[PDB]
RNA sequence: AGGUUUGGCACCUCGAUGUCGGCUCAUCGCAUCCUGGGGCUGUAGUCGGUCCCAAGGGUUGGGCUGUUCGCCCAUUAAAGCGGUACGCGAGCUGGGUUCAGAACGUCGUGAGACAGUUCGGUCCCUAUCCGUCGUGGGCGUAGGAAAUUUGAGAGGAGCUGUCCUUAGUACGAGAGGACCGGGAUGGACAUACCUCUGGUGUACCAGUUGUCGUGCCAACGGCAUAGCUGGGUAGCUAUGUGUGGACGGGAUAAGUGCUGAAAGCAUCUAAGCAUGAGCCCCCCUCAAGAUGAGAUUUCCCAACUUCGGUUAUAAGAUCCCUCAAAGAUGAUGAGGUUAAUAGGUUCGAGGUGGAAGCAUGGUGACAUGUGGAGCUGACGAAUACUAAUCGAUCGAACUUAAU
RNA sequence: AAUGCCGGUGUGAGUAGCGAAAGACGGGUGAGAAUCCCGUCCACCGAUUGACUAAGGUUUCCAGAGGAAGGCUCGUCCGCU
RNA sequence: AGAACAUGGGUGAUAAGGUCCGUGUUCGAAAGGGAAACAGCCCAGACCACCAGCUAAGGUCCCAAAAUAUAUGUUAAGUGG
């Protein structure tokens, strides 16, 4: 389950992992990237170099992007 | 569904056949015309744009809102129309009807229809907690020293702050309100007014919107 | 003064049948009571004590004891439950609101003609 | 408008001239009653004899309040005083005669035993 | 009911950000005149 | 075993962490009072007993006691149990108790005491920071503007009871009494509009009247709470009139259901096999691009430029009349036509018969209009007469792909 | 560094307050006027905010000049110089 | 005026961050690394400079230095019967 509070009394909301992946999966991936970065102002800037898309199609052809393969 | 646009006039009463006393608000809807048709292919959603009563023409040294400026004078020239004083969108309607420039008459509504009315409340100013939240004004005698003040604002050193939405004094109300499930009593087309059974938000000669009730 | 749309759209339901009242007149009012299916008429008789308003929302009030207990009866000038108005007497007063009347017996501390 | 603690005048025959209202029957937090409604009350002044006596806690119905009721055509029926008929809890009067006029709301409230006993129904 | 700490120079001069006088108008006087309280009944070196 | 409520311990506070009940205002829990689902019965039957699942919302008026607590009268669907410095005194009171006076009882040689009673006994503070509820100024966002919007994300609303079948069928050797189906119904609370109706109030509205002092009769004006008494325009209002509300979709929790082996008989499950709610989400209302980025329509720069910027542009401020708005700002209606505000002229509505003349009547007083008259605030209409009717201020690069 | 003693200067902050109480307009003098002077109205005390007389105080009393401080604002005025 | 910790005991209830003795350690009077933070626990005792190197306790997916290291097994639960 994911949680968030609105600073309003009794205002805790929630959502489970599967249905967050089923609706807005981009948020699912970028949240867990950004939780793995420093929480400085430089780190929050470095999280802005990230673009996530559901489905295999993106607009960034002028930047000439290269394929990278996970070197685990 | 339907929807036209407004400016209430006042309240009166009308006698119902079979014998009744029916209090009614007189809403005058003249000078409406479709100005623009939003479409899902170009705008992402379907809606029509309507202008209620018309204003003057663009004048050289014109500075009050009584005349139209260059941009709004250019708008609604595409619609073959005069400049309007109010423009609101209706996305509860079927956009395949409504040719752009169509004059929406006041007799789109038939006596018997169930309608929704929205408007803006009357603006009471700055009020405190008795008037605005309906509190209790503790005792007036027996040595008492609190009359219209509010009580405590929280607990003690545990949770040592005030919570959100704590209902203090402030500006009373000039808000947006919608009264659901009212009724059309009569559609008078010579004078172009509508009789609505009941009360309407706002002062006299303020703008109102009328719509087919969703439920 | 209200608005020409307010008189225009209620102007039809005015009834041009009734006599001319003055507070202090005695009238007998012929009102129409409905049932299973028979529109019975019953008659209220009394002195007029107040008239307020204008236009369609006019109103008047007539007072009657008739049983030992005073009774008030207030009703619209143009309501269609009224079959006719009969002015019984005229009477001369000095006020427009005959409020001067604890009430029982003959302790109606009012003035008549 | 009859609250709790209101003195109310009795308009029939029994050892009861005067009642004080205990409770407005109805809903929770219900405050006032009017013509057609039912209160529970105690007898404060009686006549020597009669069935009801002083100190009894009884039901009644309201007939002819001072704050009169409203009809649909916008017509009113105000009265000069607040009256009361002590009832037997089968919809029926515990006395035998009714004094003064009675309003037509009781007919819709299903008080038709009390409707015929009374003079001058309006 | 009493201040708990003293106020510093930075904070006091921040609070005085809006404690200003408004510039008076600066419109040319129409019938005859110079820059003034705008749209006035201006008589100072003029005839409005 | 689990949770810590009379006690054990003496770790913070004695250069002060200052108060029991009640009032005002809340916010969490579940260990469930009502409503909602279910099952069990030594439930004939309604009655009931009894359990489990269920936390959204609701959960009262008085008499006695300072009371917590407690007994009683009436209701209600119901009148739960807890935490939060036994919630809340820089929000309130001050009845109880720890103060100086006094009476009684008991015990002391006595000064005094008890913890028993009883009467009487001064409740301070102009809000700095954080917090909360409202309302503005600045800047931002790859041409500047005006108007319409999208909605990531927030907040608010989910509660209840009558009359009608059903049914007098089940059932009852007697008296007693099943469940279950439709629209609806018109209600009680609490919400949020509004003033047409009933009512409240109205301090520059009309009328009656008593004392006194001034101009000397009268008629006016001044002061007596607006002197008092009787009515009452607009605005503001409840006690008045409208509207809303589980839920408008199926589907889940002990539970009830299907087929089927280890354990060849058996088996609601083991793989599989459906449901039963107040569960979900939907819905409903409101706010929302300072969401550090999302649109659509129209307008304007054809230049000037070292387009680094400047002038004109579209447009916004300044000022002035104002109100449907208002602490102030802000937000609306307007600025020479024209009807923003005021005067004047007519209404509406209010209160009810002005003066002058006439006719009386002993006179106090009446009539009586060719008089529902004269007066009239904030309502409405029309109108150029007095005014907002001039004029300055501020403001417009890399990259791939085409074509 | 003793809630040390003396002096100076901050913050709170352009914030609290300016001590019961009728005023309006015209004219005059002045660098400057809501506030000083002169009207004509209008209100207040009205067994006293009236007239004396004490104790007590000690020149505050009159005229002309003046506005540094004083006067809870101003001041051309004053029980102030 | 001592304190916690481990071990030996009394008291208390085989309670207490309780209290009283005995044998050690550390804090007191001790900076540095680990235990998230955290006098008393684990490692270790700072004369001064350095943008040199080896190690302790603890560690090696990102925050955050170092094995997404090997080979070989358990776990399906995520952090009174």
């Amino acid at each position: 389950v994911y949680y968030r509070h609105s600073n309003h009394p009794g205002g805790i909301k929630s959502i489970t992992a599967g249905e967050l992946r089923r609706t807005n999966p981009e948020r699912l991936i970028e949240n867990s990237i950004k939780g793995m970065l420093p929480s400085t102002r430089l780190g929050e800037k470095q999280g802005k170099k990230l673009f996530v898309y559901g489905g295999a199609e993106h607009p960034h052809a002028a930047q000439q992007p290269e394929n990278y393969e996970l070197r685990g | 569904t339907k929807g036209i646009l407004g400016r209430k006039i006042g309240m009166t009463q009308v006698f119902g056949e079979n014998g009744e006393l029916i209090p009614v608000t007189v809403v005058e809807a003249k000078e409406n015309v479709v100005l623009q048709k939003k479409t899902v292919e170009v705008d992402g959603y379907n809606a029509i744009q309507v202008g209620f009563e018309d204003k003057k023409a663009y004048k050289k040294d014109a500075k009050s809102n009584k005349y139209a400026n260059k941009p709004a004078e250019g708008h609604a020239k595409k619609a073959d129309a005069a400049p309007k004083r109010f423009i609101r969108e209706f996305r509860n309607v079927d956009v395949d009807a409504y040719e752009v420039g169509q004059e929406v008459s006041v007799d789109t509504f038939v006596a018997g229809d169930v309608i929704d009315v929205t408007g803006v409340s009357k603006g009471k100013g700055f009020q405190g907690a008795i008037k605005r939240h309906g509190q209790s004004r503790g005792p007036m005698s027996h040595g008492s020293h609190f009359h219209r003040a509010p009580g405590s604002v929280g607990m003690a050193s545990d949770a040592s702050r005030v919570f959100k939405g704590q209902k203090m004094p402030g500006r009373m109300g000039g808000n947006t309100v919608t009264v659901q499930n009212l009724e059309v009593v009569q559609v008078d087309t010579e004078n172009k007014v509508i009789l609505v059974k009941g009360n309407v938000p706002g002062p006299k000669k303020g703008l109102v919107e009328i719509r087919t009730s969703i439920k | 003064t209200n608005h020409k749309l307010i008189e225009a759209v209620t102007k039809s339901q005015l009834r041009t049948d009734l006599p001319s009242f003055r507070p202090g007149d005695t009238l007998r009012v012929h009102v129409r009571i409905i049932e299973g299916t028979r529109e019975r008429i019953q008659v209220f008789e009394g002195v007029v004590i107040k008239r307020r308003g204008g236009g369609v929302s006019e109103t008047f009030t007539v007072r009657k004891i008739s049983s030992g207990v005073g009774v008030e009866r207030t009703f619209p000038l143009h309501t269609p439950k009224i079959e006719k108005i009969e002015v019984k007497r005229r009477g001369k007063v000095r006020r427009a609101k005959l409020y001067y009347l604890s009430l029982r017996g003959k302790a109606a501390r009012i003035q008549e003609i | 408008m009859i609250q709790q603690e209101t003195r109310l005048k009795v308009a029939d025959n029994s050892g009861a001239r005067e009642v004080l209202t205990i409770k407005v029957l109805g809903g929770s937090g219900r405050k006032t009653a009017n013509i057609g409604d039912v209160i529970v009350c105690t007898v404060k002044n009686a006549t020597p004899g009669g069935v009801v006596k002083k100190g009894d806690v009884v039901k009644a119905v309201i007939v002819r309040t001072k704050s009169g009721v409203r009809r649909n055509d916008g017509s009113y029926i105000k009265f000069d005083e607040n009256a009361c008929v002590i009832i037997r809890d089968d919809k029926g009067p515990r006395g035998t005669r009714i004094f003064g006029p009675v309003a037509r709301e009781l007919r819709e409230g299903n008080f038709m035993k009390i409707v015929s006993l009374a003079p001058e129904v309006l | 009911a009493v201040p708990k700490r003293r106020t510093s120079k930075t904070r006091k001069n921040k609070r005085r950000t809006h404690f200003k006088i408004s510039v008076p108008g600066m419109t040319e006087c129409p019938n005859c005149g110079e820059y003034k309280l705008s749209h006035r009944v201006c008589k100072n070196c003029g005839s409005y």
